């Protein structure tokens, strides 16, 4: 059970911020005055990571710097990060045909893509992915999941609809949707080779993706067999579930608490919002993970670290945060 | 030689040498010249000083209590039965270092007594204690944000010596009088208090409208506060409410008057009880409540 591998695909979703990324990396960028990267190495550490694997290609130089500079190039710590330097931008699909010609995947490994800030605990996790992998023997990756915000009216870049088992939690189909922002097509077509296999049909577009993966050591060989498959959610796993191999299962896992994916600027804006409140129980300002960060929790959800100046008969507001060494002059709001 | 001569001297002076430390420099400077290698000639003339001292004050209660101390110290000097000389060396040092002190003091509580005034706090100020000031301009050097509300207290008018003190510094200000005091306990977040001397019950020894303060306070359970230099204990239990050492009037009624000048009259020193006061401020760690009388117990040894 122990022993554990994990992979961060960085050099991921570049671009997809329009006006950064140009000078400095995707997960450079912070969130609450910390970088993006930080907050997915503390899921690793609470997880339980033994080696740590990430991928940088462009913006590399400024990668290896700041890990240099990390708290985790010191001896005492629990993992050791080891960076994959490849062409530049690639598909997903290319990074794993060249991680297996490498060849250091052992058992059970991690996959996460895109930065992820979740309270979720790992444990339990692990212990539900090795409960079904020893139901039956061709089982290969598992993906987490979440409750949306009742309604997903505002969420219009991940239209992801899941169909689930009720009994096995096992995935039958992915599909984008248009819909609200462009109203021009309404159909969507299911396979019905799994219909009596499954029964419990259970569809559902109120889940938020969260692209964070527990994979066995049968998905690099795979990849490199089926080098067509570009992606891992959008081609892929409706390839696994298609017959391409009779008798193989993929996972969905159903979590109540908090789990979001970043992608976009105004699901940025929503998860930082959520990290102001407290929706991430665990994952507040005041605790202090960086080690320089010295914040103090107040009342009506304001934060405040050391050294914070401020001039008199100023207001503030409500969710709010503000750094180290700061200044503020009057009549401020 | 003099000592009430000396301490005419401290006019222009002040706000370093402090009040009762002046007083305790004059008693080590009357001490060293006609040789504190006697215990009888010395220490009968020095106890006929502060007699006469006492005789010679008006309203003043800390001057009193100063002696105590110095006196305490000069016994425990000799307590090892050391040499004559060394002993006797290390007590006339210990009038200098004794001031000295007062500045070592001032230096631990302006960064201790800072803690209390949190994020943006409306204060309402009364009386004008050193320590009390001080912890309000290093709060201002520590860029902290508070506002302050200036109490009209009637001695010699400290109000308006207070708000002239308060406007040399940078920090917004308005008078408030003693009468309407209770009508502002509801937009002040924390009251503070300068004291002339502390209890040995754990009351306090104020000015012209502080146990008025205490009560309504209590009244509005916004909390009481009291900061000084640690000093000023005397061996005074006050037992009731209107009971004090006085040199002039203990409430007067006067006679059928037309000119108009016999009216003044009313108490000027005033005493609070212990169970007013939430919080006590001073160079001798953070505490309170029984704290005053185990320091008055561990000096006196009595």
């Amino acid at each position: 059970e122990d022993r554990l591998q994990a992979v961060v695909l960085t050099d991921s979703y570049e671009t997809r911020f329009m006006p950064l990324t140009a000078v400095k990396p995707r997960c450079l960028l912070p969130l609450a005055n910390v970088p993006l990267i930080e907050y997915t190495l503390e899921f690793l550490a609470k997880a339980g990571v033994h080696e740590v694997f990430l991928i940088c290609s462009s913006h590399a130089n400024q990668i290896n710097d700041y890990i240099e500079n990390s708290k985790w190039n010191l001896p005492w710590s629990p993992f050791k990060i080891t960076t994959i330097m490849s062409p530049e931008a690639r598909c997903t699909g290319d990074v794993m045909r060249d991680l297996d010609n490498r060849g250091i995947i052992t058992g059970d490994f991690i996959l996460v893509s895109g930065d992820v800030l979740t309270n979720i605990d790992f444990s339990k996790m692990l212990e539900f992915h090795k409960k079904m992998h020893l139901q039956d023997k061709d089982h290969i990756s598992t993906m987490c999941l979440s409750k949306a915000s009742t309604y997903p009216k505002t969420r219009t870049i991940e239209p992801a609809a899941f169909v689930l088992d009720k009994s096995t939690s096992r995935c039958i189909y992915y599909q984008d949707l248009p819909l609200p922002s462009s109203r021009e097509k309404t159909s969507i077509q299911i396979d019905p080779e799994l219909l009596d296999n499954v029964d419990e049909f259970v569809i559902r577009n109120d889940l938020i993706d969260c692209r964070i993966d527990i994979c066995t050591s049968h998905v690099p060989l795979i990849f490199q067999e089926n080098f067509d498959y570009q992606s891992l959610r959008t081609d892929f796993v409706k390839g696994v579930i298609s017959s391409d191999i009779l008798g193989k299962h993929i996972y969905a896992y159903l979590t109540d608490e908090y789990a979001v994916r970043v992608e976009s600027w105004q699901t940025y804006d929503t998860i930082s919002q959520d990290f102001l409140g407290r929706w991430c129980y665990p994952l507040v300002l005041d605790s202090n993970i960086q080690d320089d960060q010295t914040y103090s929790y107040e009342s009506r959800h304001i934060y405040k670290e050391k050294d914070v100046v401020l001039a008199q008969s100023c207001k503030i507001g409500k969710c709010t945060a503000i750094g180290s060494g700061t200044k503020i002059g009057e009549g401020t709001k | 030689f003099n000592i009430t001569e000396t301490y005419l001297r401290f006019l222009e002076e002040d706000t370093e040498m402090t009040m009762p430390i002046a007083a305790i420099e004059a008693l080590v400077t009357l001490l060293r010249i006609k040789t504190p290698e006697t215990a009888a000639e010395m220490i009968n003339t020095i106890k006929s000083s502060t007699e006469e001292l006492i005789k010679s004050i008006p309203n003043s209660v800390s001057l009193r209590a100063g002696c105590d101390i110095f006196m305490r110290f000069v016994l425990r000097n000799l307590h090892l039965y050391g040499d004559w000389e060394n002993c006797k060396q290390h007590l006339i040092e210990n009038g200098q270092l004794f001031v000295s002190r007062a500045k070592k003091s001032r230096n631990k509580i302006a960064e201790i007594g800072v803690d209390f005034i949190a994020d943006d706090d409306i204060i309402l100020v009364h009386g004008y204690s050193r320590a009390v000031f001080s912890l309000l301009n290093h709060a201002a050097n520590k860029f902290i944000r508070f506002r302050c509300v200036v109490t009209e207290s009637r001695p010699s008018k400290q109000g308006n010596q207070l708000y002239t003190l308060l406007e040399q510094k940078g920090i917004p200000v308005t008078l408030i009088v003693d009468s309407a005091v209770g009508a502002v306990i509801d937009k002040v977040d924390k009251v503070f208090v300068g004291a002339e001397g502390v209890a040995e019950s754990g009351g306090i020894i104020n000015l012209v409208g502080t146990y008025s303060v205490g009560v309504l306070a209590h009244n509005a359970r916004k909390p009481f506060y009291v900061v000084t230099e640690s000093h000023k204990f005397v061996r005074m239990f006050p037992l009731s409410s209107d009971d004090l050492p006085m040199a002039g009037p203990p409430l007067d009624f006067t006679r059928r008057t037309d000119d108009l000048e016999d009216a003044l009259r009313g108490p000027t020193i005033d005493y609070t009880a212990q169970e007013y006061i939430t919080a006590l401020i001073t160079d001798l760690g953070v505490l309170t409540p029984s704290a005053v009388s185990e320091e008055l117990i561990k000096m006196w040894y009595d």
